[PDB]
């Protein structure tokens, strides 16, 4: 069946526990692929809106186009090594 | 079938010709390469060099091996990449996004109707396509709600 | 005419 | 159920061939039946062994989970842990596929000692395949350099006129450089007490020590891809090694450097890989540009193919060092596509033309389409595949590698697009000459491509087109494994 | 009239390789 | 006229003005096969084609834009 | 209907390519013609359904690329722009295929020729019907592949072999930039789909849009043979005339124009690129016309005419008049193909198969049917009022002055001179071939006859389309307010009013006066005062004639300087780097170092009591010496090795 992500954060585990570390790496990766799936769905709305609107695509799809360009810089796979090996608070 | 007497007949005809460079019903079983003694083996080889000397690019000994072992193996590889129940990570993430759509908006009657009639094979075909299906509300809810929990896993900020 | 003969049957 | 079965079956296979062929060596002055028809019954057994090796990995492929993160099929054997993930699975399949192809290439073009050649080829295929499924640096290095001993003897025995020089080049270039990689491995075992893949990926070393470790590892990798200016050994080896040796070297060995970057640099030296990325791009871009221009002045037919592999693997190095999924996937796709097209070009040059005329000089050949139409069809088709024309897997790999490079570095990564023009310059100039003008006055009319050579070309062309048209067969397996190699902190 | 293309050396010494005047075979 | 060495040179495209003796029989076998593929393409094309400007009502697009805001 | 239109030409290529041996020469040619005709009829049905009923067709075969956010599918769309490009492509391809049946009847390799010819048609169909840039790139590359196999069709001829290579490598130069533009498109927008990229044009940075479309512009120049990447165009004349007829009318030569028109939503927001396109098209129009007036090969003159006309489309694009460029593109595909077909009819009619117009003369009475096709096509090319070219070309020249900017005014003169030259070399070509005194031997004229009906039939169909086609289709593309949302024109860039009304009445007839009046002056000089054109007397005229006859010396500059130096860089890299310093720092250098060192060590090993005794006693100094002197000892030891 559809197995779900084992939500686990690098900030609530001990890296000496190899199983907990493995789950944190997997959980972060699976959340990043959901963002890509969301980005593709939002782009599908932009494609459908552009075709049906015709010369009205600037007005009819203004909010959709703005949303796509804001999500694009960060709705991509970023990996887990960056956050696992770095502490933003410090 | 070794057919020792066949080599005796063949060798006599070769021996009958003192000159060189101037049969079809012949084969060998697997036991001929290991169980034959020295006396019988040497007769076959002497004939083979002379018979080959009396003479395109066929019957080289690889056809049966490749077309029975290699080509069906490639078919199996083709079958695996075609008809295997493999859920890639991007395919899993699409189903998870729609599952989280249900689990967050269980009070929306319209949303449940489209999801129930959205078949599994058509789950990954959201958007404009040849399939006549109702998914406008499915897209609308996604456009309004962030169903990813990436901020939840990042409990430390600058 | 050129009357190019037909080749062997294929 | 993988490494244990693969090693034991092949060791039994090696023993079986040795017992049969060497039984009557006792100054018997014998004739025997196994040696009839150029040791046909001994070549056939070795060919069957290569086919069975493919089935071994297929059984484990059925149980492979593309939605599972981490290594699968974890196994303990010879005090070594073995595992498979998405990237390892595809590279193993490519290595085992080239097994029968390499053997079939030298079916009836060797002067003798077919049994020795068959055992050496199968030994090399297994050793290289095992190098993709080892789970520590020490085991990686053991299999990385174990292939030198069978390959050194193979080139020196079955090689061309300059086989002696080629044997020295491959043995010394690939060992003196790998020893610098061993130093970095030894450092890991000293300060961490382990060289396990998972264990060393979670450890952050000092920025100065990571610089020293990266340089030691990259020297062994850069010589093996190869990259300029440590590439001069490769053209000599290809121009003198036997056709089966060239197929394995061009199709598998050069891909170990790209896989080495995946295992030894990206997940364990992530911080220093980001810093070294501009330097790697500069070296690889110059490697791509210089090799293409140098290829324009070569006169040896097999040397031209050897330099073409250098330019393509420069794109692979550029793509694999991009810090995004597009570049990483494209580099892996291009490696698989290069694993089929590159051997085919050697087969066309060093296996079809050479086996008939025995001269590799370019001046002797022109207008070959007049009496060798079947040869020219494959030569033209594989020439367009080698140049990155769409519908071929090379285009998918090159476009994504170039796109990933631009995403990683928009300014200097844009220079990777020169591969589209430069690759067509030297590859088509060779193909245009070999097919254009009147038939060569220095050649006698002879047989066209035979059935055996048709089989080799067709089954190397088929995977290239399938990957080119529908690369999702490859991308689906790679997506989860490749996403782990990205290092970024977006806030 | 005719002239040699650019980058064609006037002299060379490659050991015992014969030394001949550079000729453009296109102009023959 | 000339000599083309057709005894062994047999390219897929003919080799210097080649027409087999049974060219009429093969031509019919090709025309029927060619006709059987155009009809198959037509049926696949009709059943797979769609109008991208009619898959969503304009009212549906308005809801998408408002939610995306 | 969409699937039948696109992949039917591919079936003909496969049938002739692999089954042409088993069906013979004649059946192979007609089956290929049958496959193209099926695409012709299906295209016309779609043209009514798309243009007139405002319907679109989309077929999605399967996914191609699924690398994270980059999703590319094997999808084909037929919108107004695609079906507008399909009509010139498939119709001319069928007429060229019908033309090729009788023109190639004496060729030993007709089956392969039709296999390549139909493959080119399929590649071009994929180019204009793909719904994303990557599907466009698939057709973009195979267009060069098929053209390479067509230009070098007679591979036994050295010139054809090298000419095909020249076309391929120059087009690959554009492909390299085209790949770079697509990569930047993924970098900025994360997609190559038309429906995605065109919806973000107004919100993207102008610098980002410029870089993408500069790469598109470089790729367009290679295919369209604009200035700097036009040498291969005349080398394409080595292939058979049906290739040239198809290539230069509704094919690869026009691919560059389509790419810019497709990218119109992006192109409107980077006016600097439009300024470059306007000048590049204007310069190419002036240069091409001047060269064509001192050229002698009949096909070279028409090829230069194609380059001059394509530039007229470019200047229309440069002023954001994408509708003008498309309409002139459709009309040009009809009468320019007629010129090549009729030019090839003259070459076949003469027994010697001469192609130099200096060896022609007095063909008008002997081949009147070919002359009328040339005469009607020439007038249509010269924008004679009432014909197709007049309604498509004259408006573009007017649009340059109607732009009312400095660049538009300069290009107007370049276009005006281009129009004047267009009439000048058409009269010059006609006079030498049909009206001049005979130059060929008398034996040629007593065997000079018109060709068969099969060759004639496509020419008559094109001739009628070269008279009435432009008048009927003017309102579709040039009508004010006509909905063509596929081509986007910004409100600030609509100059169809100031071009139509504000023009002085003199400019409306100035190209006509310079064309017909200038042509009459040239005709009078040729007939009665030909001693003027004996230019070998005057030294300045000889240089001026030679300079334009050698095509602005660009071919000499390209080969003797650019290509030679690029090959010498490889030679320098091979000699000084690959075989040079990397061998000094390699096997050769280390061998000399090893030989020198090992020779010294060989002399140190000999049985001698005094020798070994001194070394043992010398080692006692290491104990005595303070260790800080070890490096000085190390330097001393190396000094003795020397
Ligand atoms: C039947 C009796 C055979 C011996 C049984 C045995 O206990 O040997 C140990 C091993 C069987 O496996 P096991 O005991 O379950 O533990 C894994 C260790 N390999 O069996 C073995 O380990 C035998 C392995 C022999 C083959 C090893 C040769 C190495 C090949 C070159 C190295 C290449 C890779 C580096
Ligand atoms: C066969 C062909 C193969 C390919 C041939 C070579 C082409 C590829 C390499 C050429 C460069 C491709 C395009 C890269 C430039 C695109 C970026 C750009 O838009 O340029 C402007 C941009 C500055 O943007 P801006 O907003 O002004 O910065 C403000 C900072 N506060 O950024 C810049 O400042 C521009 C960066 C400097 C320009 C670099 C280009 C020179 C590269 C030379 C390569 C060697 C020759
Ligand atoms: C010379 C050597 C021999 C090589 C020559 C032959 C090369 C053939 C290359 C074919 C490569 C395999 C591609 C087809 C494999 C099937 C793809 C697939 O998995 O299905 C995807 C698509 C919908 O996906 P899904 O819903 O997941 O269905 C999976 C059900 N198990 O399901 C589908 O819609 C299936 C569609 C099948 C299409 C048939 C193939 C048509 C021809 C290729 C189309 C590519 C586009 C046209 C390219 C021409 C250039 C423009
Ligand atoms: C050498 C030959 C080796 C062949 C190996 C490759 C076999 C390809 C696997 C075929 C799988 C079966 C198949 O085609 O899928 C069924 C599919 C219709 O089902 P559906 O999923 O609804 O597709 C709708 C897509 N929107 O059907 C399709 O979607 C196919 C649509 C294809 C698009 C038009 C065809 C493009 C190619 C034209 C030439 C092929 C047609 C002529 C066939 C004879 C010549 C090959
Ligand atoms: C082919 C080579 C590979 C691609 C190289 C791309 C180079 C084009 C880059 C154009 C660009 O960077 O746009 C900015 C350009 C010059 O920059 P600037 O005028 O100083 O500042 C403008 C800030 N809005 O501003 C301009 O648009 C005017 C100058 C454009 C020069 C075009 C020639
Ligand atoms: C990026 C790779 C391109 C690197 C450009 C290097 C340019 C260069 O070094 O050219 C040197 C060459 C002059 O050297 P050379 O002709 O040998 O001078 C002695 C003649 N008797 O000059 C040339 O060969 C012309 C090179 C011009 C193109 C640069
Ligand atoms: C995976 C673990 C494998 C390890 C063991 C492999 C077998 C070793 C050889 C023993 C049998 C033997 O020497 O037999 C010789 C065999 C058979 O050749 P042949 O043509 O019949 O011999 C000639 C006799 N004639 C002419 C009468 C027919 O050839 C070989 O040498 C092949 C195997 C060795 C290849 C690599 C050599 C260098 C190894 C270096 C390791 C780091
Ligand atoms: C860090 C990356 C390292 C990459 C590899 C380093 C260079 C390898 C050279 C190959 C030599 C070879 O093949 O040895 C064989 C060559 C034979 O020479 P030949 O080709 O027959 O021509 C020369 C013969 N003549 C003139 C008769 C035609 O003998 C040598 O040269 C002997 C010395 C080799 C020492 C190599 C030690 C390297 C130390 C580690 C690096 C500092
Ligand atoms: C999307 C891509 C689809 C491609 C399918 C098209 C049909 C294929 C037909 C093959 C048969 C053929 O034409 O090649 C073979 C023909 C045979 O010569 P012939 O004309 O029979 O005369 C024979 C007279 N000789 C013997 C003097 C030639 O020419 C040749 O030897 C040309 C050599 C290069 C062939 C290039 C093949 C096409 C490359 C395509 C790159 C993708
Ligand atoms: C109405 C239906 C329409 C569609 C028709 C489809 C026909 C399919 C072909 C059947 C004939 C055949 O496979 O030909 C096979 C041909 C013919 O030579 P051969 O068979 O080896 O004979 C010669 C050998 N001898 C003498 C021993 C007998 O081999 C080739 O060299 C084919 C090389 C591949 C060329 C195409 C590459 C394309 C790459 C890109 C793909 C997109
Ligand atoms: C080689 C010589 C080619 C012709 C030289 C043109 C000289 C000139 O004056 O051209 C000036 C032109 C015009 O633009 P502008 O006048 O600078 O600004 C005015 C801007 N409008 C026109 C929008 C109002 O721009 C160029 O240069 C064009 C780009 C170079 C093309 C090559
Ligand atoms: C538009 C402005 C007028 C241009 C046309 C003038 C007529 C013409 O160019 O012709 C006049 C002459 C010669 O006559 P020809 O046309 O070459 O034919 C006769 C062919 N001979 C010469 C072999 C017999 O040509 C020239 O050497 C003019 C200069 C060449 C470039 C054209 C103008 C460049 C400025």
């Amino acid at each position: 069946d559809h197995v779900r992500s084992p939500n686990v954060s690098f900030d609530d585990i001990d890296y000496n526990n190899s199983q907990d570390l493995h789950n944190a790496q997997e959980s972060l990766l699976r959340e990043q692929w959901i963002r890509v799936s969301a980005l593709k769905v939002c782009r599908k709305a932009l494609e459908s809106c552009y075709k049906t609107s015709g010369p009205n695509h600037y007005e009819d799809c203004r909010e959709i186009a703005e949303k796509y360009l804001n999500m694009l810089p960060d709705h991509r796979i970023q990996g887990f090594l960056g956050y696992q090996k770095n502490d933003p608070s410090k | 079938a070794f057919n020792l007497q066949l080599e005796k007949e063949i060798r006599s005809k070769i021996d009958s010709l003192p000159k060189l460079n101037n049969v079809t019903n012949r084969k060998l079983s697997l036991t001929d390469y290991l169980f034959q003694n020295a006396a019988n083996q040497a007769l076959y080889v002497d004939n083979e060099a002379d018979l080959k000397e009396l003479d395109e690019n066929e019957n080289e000994g690889w056809e049966k091996i490749m077309y029975v072992g290699f080509v069906p193996t490639m078919i199996l590889i083709f079958a695996i990449v075609l008809f295997k129940d493999d859920k890639s990570i991007d395919e899993w993430a699409m189903d998870e996004l729609l599952l989280r759509l249900k689990e967050k908006n269980l009070s929306d009657v319209e949303l449940i109707d489209e999801l129930d009639k959205l078949s599994k094979s058509h789950v990954g075909k959201i958007g404009a396509s040849e399939i006549n299906k109702r998914d406008a509300v499915i897209i609308e809810r996604i456009l309004n709600g962030e169903y990813d929990q990436l901020s939840g896993l990042k409990k430390k900020e600058l | 005419d050129h009357h190019t003969p037909l080749g062997p049957a294929e | 159920m993988l490494v244990q079965n693969l090693i034991i079956f092949n060791i039994i296979g090696i023993v079986l061939l040795v017992l049969l062929n060497n039984n009557n060596n006792g100054i018997l002055n014998k004739k025997s039946l196994l040696t009839i028809k150029n040791e046909l019954k001994l070549k056939q057994i070795g060919l069957i062994i290569s086919i069975i090796n493919i089935l071994i990995i297929i059984e484990n492929w059925i149980g492979f989970n593309s939605n599972y993160y981490g290594f699968q099929n974890i196994e303990r054997f010879l005090n070594i842990y073995w595992g498979i993930d998405g990237i390892s699975l595809l590279l193993v399949l490519l290595t085992l596929i080239l097994g029968p192809i390499a053997i079939l290439s030298n079916w009836k073009n060797l002067k003798g000692y077919y049994t020795y050649y068959v055992i050496s080829i199968n030994m090399l295929v297994i050793l290289m395949a095992l190098n993709f499924i080892c789970l520590d640096l020490v085991s990686f290095y053991i299999l990385f350099e174990s292939t030198l001993a069978p390959l050194f003897l193979l080139i020196g025995i079955y090689g061309a006129n300059n086989k002696n020089k080629a044997a020295y080049y491959v043995l010394i270039y690939t060992l003196a450089s790998s020893l610098f990689m061993l130093l970095s491995i030894v450092i890991y075992y000293i300060i961490i007490n382990s060289t396990d893949y998972i264990y060393i990926n979670n450890i952050i070393l000092s920025i100065n020590l990571q610089s020293l470790l990266f340089i030691g590892i990259i020297i062994g990798i850069a010589v093996k891809t190869p990259l300029m200016p440590v590439h001069t050994w490769l053209p000599t080896v290809h121009s003198e090694s036997p056709l089966g040796g060239s197929i394995l070297l061009a199709g598998v060995i050069l891909k170990l450097a790209i896989y080495g970057v995946i295992r030894l640099l990206l997940p364990n030296l992530s911080e220093i890989s980001m810093m070294f990325t501009p330097i790697i791009y500069i070296i690889s871009i110059l490697t791509l540009i210089y090799s293409s221009l140098i290829t324009l002045k070569q006169t040896d037919l097999k040397v031209i193919i050897a330099y073409s592999s250098i330019s393509h693997l420069a794109v692979c190095m550029i793509g694999i060092f991009a810090n995004n999924l597009i570049g990483i996937n494209g580099s892996l796709i291009l490696c698989l596509a290069h694993g089929f097209v590159s051997p085919a070009l050697f087969i066309l040059v060093g296996g079809i033309l050479y086996d008939r005329y025995h001269n590799r000089l370019i001046n002797y050949y022109q207008g070959l389409s007049t009496f060798m139409p079947i040869f020219s069809i494959y030569l033209v088709v594989f020439s367009f595949c080698n140049t990155g024309t769409p519908l071929s897997g090379n285009f998918v790999g090159e476009f994504l590698s170039i796109t990933g490079a631009v995403i990683r570095h928009p300014i200097i990564g844009s220079l990777t697009a020169a591969s589209v023009l430069l690759s067509a310059c030297y590859q088509m100039k060779l193909t245009n000459r070999l097919t254009g003008s009147v038939f060569s006055q220095y050649l006698h009319i002879t047989n066209d491509v035979t059935n055996r050579e048709i089989f080799l070309l067709n089954w190397l062309l088929i995977p290239t087109i399938i990957i080119g048209i529908y690369p999702s067969f490859v991308t689906n397996i790679l997506n989860l494994a490749s996403s782990t190699l990205i290092y970024s902190v977006l806030i | 009239k005719s002239f040699l293309p650019h980058f064609i050396p006037k002299n060379y010494s490659y050991g015992d390789y014969p030394r001949l005047k550079p000729e453009n075979l296109q102009k023959r | 006229h000339h000599i083309h060495t057709p005894s062994y040179i047999k390219p897929p495209t003919g080799g210097w003005n080649f027409t087999p003796a049974n060219w009429k029989q093969n031509t019919v076998l090709v025309l029927v096969g060619f006709t059987a593929c155009c009809v198959g393409l037509y049926k696949l094309g009709e059943a797979g084609s769609y109008n991208p400007k009619l898959k969503y009502k304009e009212e549906e697009l308005s809801r998408w834009n408002q939610s995306a805001k | 209907m969409i699937l039948l239109c696109i992949f039917t030409p591919f079936l003909g290529s496969l049938i002739s390519g692999f089954f042409g041996r088993y069906i013979g020469v004649n059946s192979s040619k007609w089956i290929v013609c049958l496959s193209i005709f099926v695409s012709v009829v299906s295209t016309y049905i779609l043209f009514i359904d798309v243009i007139f009923n405002e319907i679109e067709y989309t077929y999605n075969i399967m996914n191609w690329l699924n690398v994270e956010y980059l999703v590319v599918d094997w999808s084909f769309t037929i919108d107004k722009l695609s079906v507008s490009m399909l009509v010139p492509v498939v119709t001319v391809s069928f007429l060229v295929h019908l033309y090729s049946v009788s023109y190639m009847s004496h060729d030993p390799h007709q089956q392969r020729f039709f296999s390549y010819l139909s493959m080119f048609t399929f590649a071009m169909i994929v180019l204009v019907t793909g719904d994303n840039y990557l599907i466009l790139f698939v057709g973009w590359e195979f267009i060069g592949v098929a053209s390479y196999l067509l230009i070098s069709f007679w591979f036994t001829r050295f010139n054809a072999v090298k000419s095909g290579l020249s076309a391929l490598l120059i087009n690959r130069f554009g492909d390299a930039l085209l790949v770079l533009g697509l990569s930047y498109l993924v970098l900025v927008t994360g997609s190559v789909n038309y429906n995605t990229v065109f919806a973000l044009g107004s919100y993207l940075d102008v610098n980002m849009i410029t870089v993408i479309l500069i790469c598109f512009l470089v790729a367009s120049m290679a295919k369209s043979a604009q200035l700097g990447l036009h040498s291969w165009l005349l080398l394409a004349m080595e292939g058979p005339t049906p290739v040239s007829s198809l290539l230069h009318a509704a094919c690869l030569v026009i691919a560059g124009v389509f790419l810019l028109m497709r990218s119109s939503p992006l192109l409107e927001y980077t006016p600097i690129v439009l300024l470059l396109i306007l000048w590049l098209g204007g310069l190419s129009t002036l240069i091409s016309g001047l060269i064509a007036m001192v050229s002698n090969d009949i096909k070279k003159i028409i090829a230069l005419s194609t380059m001059s006309q394509v530039g007229i489309m470019m200047i229309a694009i440069g002023v954001s008049c994408y509708n003008l460029a498309l309409f002139h593109l459709i009309c040009h595909s009809f009468f320019k193909a007629l010129l090549f077909m009729s030019a090839g009819s003259v070459i076949h009619s003469i027994i010697s198969e001469y192609q130099d117009i200096r060896m022609y003369g007095g063909f008008r009475q002997f081949i009147p049917l070919a002359y009328t096709c040339i005469f009607i096509a020439s007038l249509s090319l010269m924008a004679i009022p009432g014909l197709t070219g007049f309604y498509s070309k004259d408006i573009i020249i007017e649009s340059m002055y109607g732009e009312y900017t400095f660049s538009g005014f300069i290009i107007y003169w370049f276009a005006l001179i281009s129009a004047t030259c267009t009439s000048l070399y058409s009269i010059r070509l006609i006079y030498y071939t049909f009206l001049n005194n005979p130059n060929s031997p008398k034996y040629i004229y007593i065997n000079l006859k018109e060709n068969d009906i099969v060759l004639i039939t496509p020419m008559i169909i094109l001739t009628i389309l070269s008279i009435f086609g432009g008048y009927l289709l003017r309102d579709i593309y040039l009508g004010m307010g006509s909905p063509f949302n596929e081509l986007f024109i910004h409100p600030n860039n609509l100059s169809l009013i100031e071009t139509e009304f504000s023009l002085p009445s003199i400019l409306k007839v100035l190209p006509l006066i310079t064309g017909l009046g200038g042509g009459l002056i040239l005709l009078l000089i040729y007939e009665f005062n030909y001693s003027l054109f004996l230019v070998y007397n005057n030294k300045n005229l000889s240089k001026l004639y030679s300079f334009f006859n050698q095509k602005i010396m660009f071919d000499q500059l390209l080969n003797n300087l650019i290509l030679r130096s690029g090959l010498n860089i490889g030679w320098l890299l091979n000699v000084h780097i690959d075989r040079g310093i990397l061998q000094l720092f390699g096997p050769l250098g280390l061998w000399k170092l090893s030989t020198f060192i090992s020779s010294k060590l060989n002399k140190l090993v000999f049985l001698n009591i005094g020798f070994i005794l001194e070394i043992i006693v010398l080692s006692w100094l290491l104990i005595v010496f303070k260790v800080s002197l070890l490096k000085y000892i190390l330097l001393l030891i190396i000094f003795i090795i020397l």
